[PDB]
């Protein structure tokens, strides 16, 4: 397919890694009676197993030669769920704490005295912040524009070179 | 409750702990009734 | 003005961290002082010796060491009558400390600055200015 | 009555107040943070008491109070530590078959598919092997129960929450005074008769009447179900007669002074049992009850209120020579004025101790089946030197603090530590030249075989085969101890141990003790351990010595303990303090405690630990390839390190994969380390402003100004994660390797 | 020697040359700062390089600024 | 500049440079840095505040 | 009674005077020594010392070296020996050349010239001590065992 790999679901070294990992886990379950505890947990380990691997073979993931699934991260979009829609959950999450971080900061700076804001953290405003976040890129994006993300460069402290 | 225990809760190793072991919990939560999660499914 | 080389030593059980063949080679620093008791007081080489009432005497290997003793015998005894000499293996013995009869933290008449730069420190010369040239960094 | 009771009632408000204003505790931290650094100096001195406050006596309460929750966290462990034997463990399954079982009391939880860590360790059970010897340790108590491990659980919960409370009320509520806490001689009589000596004397009893009837029924063969419980030999006296016939008589010969008809229960077997392959309980039944009766005689040495006793100052006092000037004189007033020099002393102690514990719980095996769970002897041997190198470093961490801090020459004229000040240079150069003395001739010894191997030339080496270095002394002492028994200890049955010579105990077909034979190899490998303990007494004792002075730095102790330099000046002063000499001691502690894991971990294996085949044949572990191998450094590195690291660069899809994991991650660890000991502060610091820029780009610059750490910090950073890394490679190692094969 | 210089920022807080422990630097009297002096160095040859005096100096940068250059027995503090 | 007023430092090697401290004195003699400038920030040494030149101070 | 005084009655000397320093053992055994024999010549001095350590040398080598189980043990040793008292008297030499300014006395070691005349008896004695353990060993069947020639 993509790359040269092949589909999960029709790989033989796929299906032979679901094997063996079945194996591995029935060998240890031979050991064991019926209803005891250790066979019921290995036996839900094997149903575990058999999920994932079945799961996996019709997600559309692309297996290589060793029969392990390969994530095509070019920006295809027969793979964004492999980087770029994880990405931009990931996103908007880092993007919701640097804000909620920011605008916390900002707040501290007002206070009466700064620092036992960041030691000890006002918590119903942390709070009010930690809710601000859910809106982040247009939030920030009008105080990008607004003039109230950029320093001018003329306000920073800068070495001597 | 006491207003300086409160004040404790709210220090900064507290609520990082706190904060950090209920990020902690909800991901592993999240990984327990959904695991393998290795793509967004689509 | 000079040391008397006759003043009485504090009684000192010896130590191993006393001044090496340097000091009878290439000098010597020895500290006076007067004490108004006989106190224990702890040498700059090591352990402990006691400081004999009225006037005494101690030879040091180093002008950090007769300077120690002397802040120790400042903030601990409250002897403001040190006196610092630098002693030449020739025999020629030099005072040094306070210079000029003032401590150094005094301001005291007669004292030419030296060390002293007429601008701040960020206008210093850059080294490529002053490379191949003998004028110096300070402007 | 001079010793007397004296207490402030209600000193200390129980408030929160003091919660929430994090840094109370000194003038300096609280005003608050402006920086960073502010937040490292918090926990830096936080039990730096003594540098908060200038009265000892709330010093000494504070320390008090602290010991009562140190008491408590540990009575909270071993609480937990019988709940999970109770409740998350095999111990029962493991009662019934010893040597077939694994120890295990910890079950992970199935999450991320961390559940292969629950492997199968036997007895229709899947857990976490453990390596702590609890088991054998409630099988020696004789607990054949998991309800009787609850009931020890509930006890250490009780206990622990007594403990806090203790700490509490003590601080808070009746705190003593000075003049309480400075009651040596009470203190002492107390510990030495009431804690030690009562300690053994209950401990001896509950051996008497719990661990040994139960014992000899589990040895017997009978199943734990099927052994009355232990009151039931508390009352039938008869029953206990059964097993051990001077019951019958009671109390009589003990009082009549007739003590051999104690013989039953109180021996001097020596040796191990044969079926456990560890110490007769009886042995150690009697071992507690004469121990009981020496530190409870002790503890009436010293005079507390009735004219009997001895003032310990007076034998200090007394005790001066023609070489040591006033001798002892002062040290009373130091160590009763100084809390600093007494954990110096009880550190030192304490280490000396651990370590003592870890060579002779090896050596003769205390617990029953302990001497063939192979993990087990080697964590508890592992965990025991790693806790007595750290302990005597800390000694003289505290010897440091206190000549730094504590030390007054007023006070100190002509005595003992005058006297060593005064001759430090004499002390420190003849340490200096047997350390380069003792590096030259044991390590040199394997550069020359190292060399010698590789050259072609074995005739030239120093091994068993060529030129023969052999320990002579240590082979003439482990021919005294096997002589012994009927000889110099003539009521012996058999050697204090197995190791010096004699027979081979073997416990389910697994050599409980062998003799442990010394050659070429041994003689260079323990050469090796006097030289990293010579150098590290080195590095400890400069730093003491010259805490307070030195010819380059002679003010010193005004700079403090713990300092990181006074400047680039006299050639630069880096690392002056006695600080950083306990700093670069700990690292020559890690590499003093590692050789002695590595030597104990592959001469058991090569040497003593094994299967015994028919005809008595010990088939080791390695195949006794320590006499040969451990005399080069190759040897070392291929036949004891790659050789055996392959159970945990092998243990990815099994139970022991977490100790590969572990073994990466401490790699890891430990290389993180190196950039904080290689680097220093001001690159960090301009790196720094580089990354506050772009933060004031973005108007997301802290109001508690991030700094690098300081340059002790840095050291203390990387020193901690040093020892991390290696330690826990180590423990990683060791682990699965021992795991896997033993 | 090392080579110690004293900028004209300097407040004359007298706090280099309680710092020093070897007796380099001392007061002279400058109309330059409120307090009427400034600290000189008349005595860089026993300078050991401690920097001490730059440690105590409160003046945002430095007026006090030591120069590390050829080593001595004195100024590499060597009691042999 | 007056007493009280924020000012910008534009001392190149200052802790404080391009940065925003208030005045709390000026002397009126013949002294070389006479506007006296305190600073929420702290330096690396942790002080707060540094003596200025009128040329080295901008009001903001 | 007190066995440890300040050294030479200065207590400020970067010594201590103990029994081991200062006994009167210690000063007879020092005296007696050649490098502090007073009357004695620095060449005399140098000769005494190297025929001492010429004398030792020999066996270490011989004993232990690479060609110890040959039957030319004894002449390897003694060539590295003489090696080893060749590159000792170089080093005499050089420390000689650098330490000590050329001055018209003799008399002591610490001279140009007393130290040259010293390395001249080191080298003369050294040469000739390992050349009589050389001797000895061969001549004394004892002596070419390692005191294993009885058993
Ligand atoms: C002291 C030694 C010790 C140790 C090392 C352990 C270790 C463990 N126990 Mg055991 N246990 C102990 C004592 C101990 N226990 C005692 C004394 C009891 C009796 C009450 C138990 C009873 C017990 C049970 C019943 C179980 C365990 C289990 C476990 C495992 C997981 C526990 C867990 O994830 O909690 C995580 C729980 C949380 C609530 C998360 C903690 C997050 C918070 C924020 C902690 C923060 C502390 C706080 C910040 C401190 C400041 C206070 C505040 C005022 C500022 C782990 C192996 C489990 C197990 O083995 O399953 C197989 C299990 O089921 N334990
Ligand atoms: C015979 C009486 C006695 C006993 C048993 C102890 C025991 C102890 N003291 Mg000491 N102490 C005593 C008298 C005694 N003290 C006196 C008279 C003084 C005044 C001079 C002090 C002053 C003193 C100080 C200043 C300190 C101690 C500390 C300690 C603890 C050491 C840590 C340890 O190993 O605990 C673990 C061992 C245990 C056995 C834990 C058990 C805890 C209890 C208290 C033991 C006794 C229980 C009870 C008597 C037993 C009843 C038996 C019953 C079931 C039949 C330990 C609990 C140190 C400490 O840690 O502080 C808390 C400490 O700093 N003590
Ligand atoms: C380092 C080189 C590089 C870079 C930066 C990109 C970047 C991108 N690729 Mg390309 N790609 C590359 C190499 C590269 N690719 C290579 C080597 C291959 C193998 C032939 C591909 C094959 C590939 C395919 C087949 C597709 C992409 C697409 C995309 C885009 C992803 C989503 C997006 O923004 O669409 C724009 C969407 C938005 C701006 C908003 C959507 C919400 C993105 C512009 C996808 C695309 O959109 O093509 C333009 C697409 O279909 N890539
Ligand atoms: C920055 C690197 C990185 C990245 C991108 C990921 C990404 C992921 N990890 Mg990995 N992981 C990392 C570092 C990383 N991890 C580290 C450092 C460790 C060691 C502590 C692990 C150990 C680890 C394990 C053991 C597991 C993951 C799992 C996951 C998945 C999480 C999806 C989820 O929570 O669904 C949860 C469900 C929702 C509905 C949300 C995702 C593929 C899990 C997984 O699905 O594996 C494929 C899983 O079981 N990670
Ligand atoms: C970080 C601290 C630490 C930790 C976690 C452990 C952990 C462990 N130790 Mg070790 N230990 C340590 C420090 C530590 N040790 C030190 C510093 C010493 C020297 C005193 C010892 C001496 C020691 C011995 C002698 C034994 C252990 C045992 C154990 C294990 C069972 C725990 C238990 O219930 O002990 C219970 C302890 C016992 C059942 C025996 C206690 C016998 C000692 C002699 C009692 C002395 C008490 C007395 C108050 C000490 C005063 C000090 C003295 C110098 C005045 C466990 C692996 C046991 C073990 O390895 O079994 C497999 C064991 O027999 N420890
Ligand atoms: C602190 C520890 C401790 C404690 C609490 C006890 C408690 C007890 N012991 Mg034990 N005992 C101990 C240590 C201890 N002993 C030690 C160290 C030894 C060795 C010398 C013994 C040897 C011993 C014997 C041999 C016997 C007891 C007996 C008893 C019981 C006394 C009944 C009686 O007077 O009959 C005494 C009978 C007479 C005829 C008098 C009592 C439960 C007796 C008992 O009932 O055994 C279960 C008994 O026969 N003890
Ligand atoms: C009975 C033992 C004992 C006691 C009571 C003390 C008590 C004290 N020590 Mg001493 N010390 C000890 C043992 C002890 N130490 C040992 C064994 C060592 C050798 C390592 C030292 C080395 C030492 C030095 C070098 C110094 C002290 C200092 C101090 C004082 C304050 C320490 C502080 O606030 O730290 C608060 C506690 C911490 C900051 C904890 C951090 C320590 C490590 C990094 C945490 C370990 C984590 C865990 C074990 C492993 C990580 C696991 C990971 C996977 C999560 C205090 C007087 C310091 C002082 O102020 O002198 C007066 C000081 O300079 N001690
Ligand atoms: C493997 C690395 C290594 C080596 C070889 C050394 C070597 C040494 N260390 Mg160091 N050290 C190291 C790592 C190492 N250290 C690390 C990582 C730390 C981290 C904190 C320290 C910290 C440290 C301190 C703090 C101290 C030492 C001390 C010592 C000395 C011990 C005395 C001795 O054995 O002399 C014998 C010399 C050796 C064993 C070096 C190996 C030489 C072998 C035998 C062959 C010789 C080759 C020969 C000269 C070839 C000549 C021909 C050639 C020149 C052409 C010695 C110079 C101590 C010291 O100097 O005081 C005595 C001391 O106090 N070390
Ligand atoms: C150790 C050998 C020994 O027996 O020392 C014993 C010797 C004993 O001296 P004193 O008889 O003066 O000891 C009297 C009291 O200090 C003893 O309580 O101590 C020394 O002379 C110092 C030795 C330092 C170590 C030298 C090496
Ligand atoms: C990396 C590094 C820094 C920078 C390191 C810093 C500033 C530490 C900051 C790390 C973050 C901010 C917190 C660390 C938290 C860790 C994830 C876990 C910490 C665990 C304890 C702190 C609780 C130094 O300051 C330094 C100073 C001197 C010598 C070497 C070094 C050095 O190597
Ligand atoms: S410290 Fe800085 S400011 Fe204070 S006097 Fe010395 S130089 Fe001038
Ligand atoms: S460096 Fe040390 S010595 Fe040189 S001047 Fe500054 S303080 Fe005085």
């Amino acid at each position: 397919d993509v790359a040269g790999l092949t589909p999960c679901g029709e790989s033989k070294e796929f299906a032979r890694r679901l094997d063996g990992s079945v194996k591995k886990l029935q060998t240890r379950l031979s050991k064991y009676e019926a209803g005891t505890p250790p066979a019921l947990a290995l036996q839900k380990q094997i149903d575990k197993t058999k999920n994932r691997f079945d799961r996996y073979g019709k997600a559309g993931l692309l297996c290589g030669t060793d029969g392990l699934p390969h994530l095509i991260t070019d920006g295809r979009w027969t793979h964004s769920g492999e980087f770029v829609i994880p990405g931009l959950l990931f996103l908007y999450v880092a993007g919701w704490i640097g804000w909620v971080g920011r605008s916390y900061v900002l707040f501290a700076r007002t206070a009466d005295k700064p620092t036992e804001k960041e030691i000890i953290i006002d918590v119903p405003v942390a709070l009010s912040f930690v809710s601000t976040g859910f809106i982040w890129p247009f939030s920030a994006f009008k105080e990008f524009t607004s003039g109230n993300l950029i320093v001018p460069a003329d306000e920073i402290t800068v070495s001597p070179r | 409750m006491d207003s300086n225990f409160l004040k404790y809760l709210s220090t900064a190793p507290v609520l990082f702990t706190v904060w950090l072991s209920f990020t902690a919990s909800f991901i592993i939560e999240a990984n327990r009734f959904f695991p393998d999660m290795l793509y967004f499914p689509m | 003005e000079t040391l008397n080389l006759q003043i009485p030593s504090p009684t000192f059980e010896g130590s191993t961290g006393g001044w090496l063949r340097a000091a009878e080679v290439e000098e010597k620093y020895a500290i006076t002082w007067t004490s108004p008791k006989e106190q224990v007081f702890e040498m700059p080489t090591g352990g402990a010796a006691i400081m004999r009432q009225g006037e005494n005497l101690l030879y040091l290997a180093r002008k950090e060491q007769c300077l120690a003793l002397a802040t120790q015998v400042k903030n601990s005894f409250k002897i403001t009558d040190y006196k610092v000499y630098r002693i030449f293996p020739s025999g020629e013995v030099q005072y040094l400390h306070p210079k000029d009869g003032v401590f150094p933290e005094k301001v005291n008449a007669g004292r030419v600055g030296v060390g002293n730069v007429s601008h701040s420190i960020g206008k210093n010369l850059n080294p490529a200015q002053i490379k191949f040239t003998s004028k110096s960094f300070n402007g | 009555k001079k010793v007397s009771i004296t207490v402030d009632r209600d000193p200390v408000a129980t408030s929160f107040e003091k919660w929430a204003q994090p840094g109370h505790f000194s003038r300096t931290l609280a005003k608050g943070p402006k920086t960073t650094t502010w937040i490292w100096n918090l926990h830096a001195d936080v039990h730096d008491f003594d540098s908060h406050t200038n009265s000892l006596e709330d010093i000494s309460r504070k320390i008090f109070s602290a010991h009562f929750g140190q008491l408590s966290i540990i009575f909270l462990w071993l609480s937990g530590m019988y709940f999970h034997g109770a409740r998350f463990s095999n111990y029962s399954a493991w009662l019934s078959n010893p040597t077939a079982v694994k120890p295990s009391a910890q079950v992970v939880w199935p999450i991320v598919g961390q559940e292969v860590l629950n492997g199968d360790v036997g007895g229709g059970f899947q857990g976490v092997q453990v390596t702590s010897g609890f088991f054998q340790i409630w099988r020696s108590s004789g607990i054949t129960s998991e309800v009787e491990l609850y009931w020890c659980a509930l006890a250490g919960l009780i206990m622990s929450g007594l403990m806090i409370f203790a700490g509490w009320f003590h601080y808070h509520k009746a705190a003593p005074k000075l003049e309480w806490f400075q009651n040596a001689e009470s203190m002492l009589n107390h510990h030495l008769s009431g804690l030690l000596g009562l300690g053994c004397l209950s401990w001896a009893g509950h051996q008497i009447h719990v661990s040994l009837p139960v014992n000899k029924l589990l040895d017997a063969g009978v199943a734990p179900q099927e052994i009355p419980l232990p009151h039931e030999f508390l009352v039938n006296r008869d029953l206990m007669a059964q097993l051990y016939p001077s019951f019958s008589k009671g109390l009589v010969p003990f009082f009549t002074l007739n003590w051999s008809e104690y013989s039953d229960f109180l021996t001097f077997k020596g040796g191990l049992n044969p079926v456990t392959g560890g110490l007769w309980l009886s042995d150690t039944a009697h071992h507690h009850l004469a121990l009981a009766v020496l530190f409870i005689v002790a503890g009436h040495m010293y005079r507390t209120n009735w004219g009997i006793g001895h003032s310990m100052k007076e034998i200090l006092e007394a005790h001066k020579g023609p070489f040591t000037g006033e001798g002892h004189k002062g040290l009373y007033e130091i160590l009763t004025t100084s809390w600093h020099a007494q954990l110096a002393i009880n550190l030192a102690m304490l280490g000396s101790v651990s370590i003592i514990v870890a060579h002779h719980m090896y050596a003769m095996p205390p617990y029953p089946y302990i001497a063939t769970d192979y993990p087990t002897q080697l964590s508890i041997f592992t965990h025991h030197m790693w806790i007595g190198g750290f302990c005597v470093c800390g000694g003289a961490a505290h010897a440091g603090i206190f000549m730094v801090r504590d030390y007054n020459p007023a006070q100190n004229y002509n005595n003992l530590l005058d006297r060593v000040i005064r001759h430090r240079d004499a002390i420190i150069s003849h340490l200096n030249w047997i350390c380069i003395f003792l590096g030259f001739h044991s390590f040199g010894l394997y550069i020359h075989n190292d060399t010698m191997r590789a050259l072609g030339r074995t005739q030239d080496m120093f091994s068993d085969t060529a030129i023969q270095l052999k320990p002579v002394f240590a082979q003439w002492v482990q021919s005294i101890h096997t002589l012994a028994p009927g000889n110099t200890t003539p009521n012996a049955l058999a050697t204090a141990s197995y190791a010096f010579g004699g027979d081979v105990v073997a416990v389910g077909n697994k050599v409980a003790m062998m003799p442990i034979s010394l050659g070429t190899a041994d003689f260079m490998v323990h050469h090796i351990h006097a030289f990293t303990i010579h150098v590290t007494v080195l590095i400890l004792l400069k730093g003491v010595l010259f805490s307070r002075n030195s010819r380059l730095i002679p003010d010193k102790a005004n700079l403090g303990f713990r300092f990181p330099c006074d400047g680039p000046g006299r050639g630069g002063t880096c690392q002056s303090s006695a600080w950083d000499s306990v700093f670069l001691g700990l690292f020559w502690m890690y590499n003093c405690i590692s050789v002695v894991i590595f030597h104990f971990s592959w001469k058991m294996q090569s040497d003593v630990w094994g299967t015994v085949q028919s005809d008595g044949t010990v088939t080791h572990i390695t195949g006794g390839n320590f006499a040969q191998s451990a005399i080069t450094i190759n040897g070392w590195l291929r036949d004891f390190l790659w050789a055996q690291a392959s159970q945990v660069i092998q243990s990815y899809g099994s139970a022991l994969s977490a100790y590969g994991l572990i073994f990466l991650g401490a790699h890891f660890i430990w290389a993180f380390s190196l950039m904080f000991l290689f680097s220093g502060r001001g690159y960090w610091q301009e790196l720094i402003e580089s990354i506050v820029w772009a933060h004031n780009k973005l108007n997301v610059a802290p109001a508690i100004q991030p700094r690098a750490l300081s340059i002790t910090q840095g050291r203390a950073v990387g020193l901690a994660h040093y020892l991390l890394g290696g330690i826990g490679t180590t423990w990683a190692f060791f682990l699965a390797r021992i795991i896997s094969v033993g | 020697s090392h080579s110690v210089k004293v900028y004209d920022t300097c407040i004359g807080c007298t706090q280099c040359v309680r710092a020093c422990p070897c007796d380099v630097l001392e007061m002279v009297s400058w109309d330059g700062c409120k307090a009427g002096q400034i600290a000189s160095a008349p005595r860089t040859e026993d300078c050991i390089g401690c920097k001490r005096c730059e440690t105590a100096c409160p003046t945002d940068f430095l007026s006090v600024r030591v120069y590390l250059g050829g080593e001595t027995t004195r100024s590499m503090g060597l009691a042999y | 500049v007056k007493r009280g007023s924020k000012v910008r430092i534009l001392r190149k090697e200052s802790y404080w440079y391009q940065d925003i401290g208030t005045v709390a004195t000026i002397d009126t003699s013949g002294i070389r840095y006479p506007v006296v400038v305190r600073f929420e920030k702290v330096s690396y040494s942790g002080v707060n505040t540094n003596n200025f030149s009128l040329d080295e101070v901008v009001e903001v | 009674s007190q066995f440890i005084k300040p050294y030479n009655d200065d207590p400020f000397v970067g010594n201590l005077a103990t029994p081991v320093s200062t006994s009167s053992f210690t000063k007879s055994l020092l005296s007696n020594l050649p490098a502090y024999r007073a009357g004695l010549s620095p060449l005399l001095r140098g000769v005494e010392i190297g025929l001492t350590h010429g004398y030792f040398l020999v066996g270490p080598f011989y004993k232990l070296g690479p060609l110890r189980n040959s039957d030319v043990a004894l002449l390897s040793g003694f060539f590295s020996a003489l090696g080893l008292i060749v590159i000792l008297v170089a080093c005499l030499t050089i420390y000689g050349v650098v330490s000590f300014e050329e001055t018209e006395a003799k008399d002591q070691l610490q001279t140009a010239k007393g130290w040259r005349q010293f390395t001249s008896g080191w080298l003369v004695g050294s040469v000739g001590g390992a050349s009589f353990a050389y001797i000895l060993i061969s001549n004394i069947p004892f002596l070419q065992t390692a005191g294993m020639s009885m058993l």
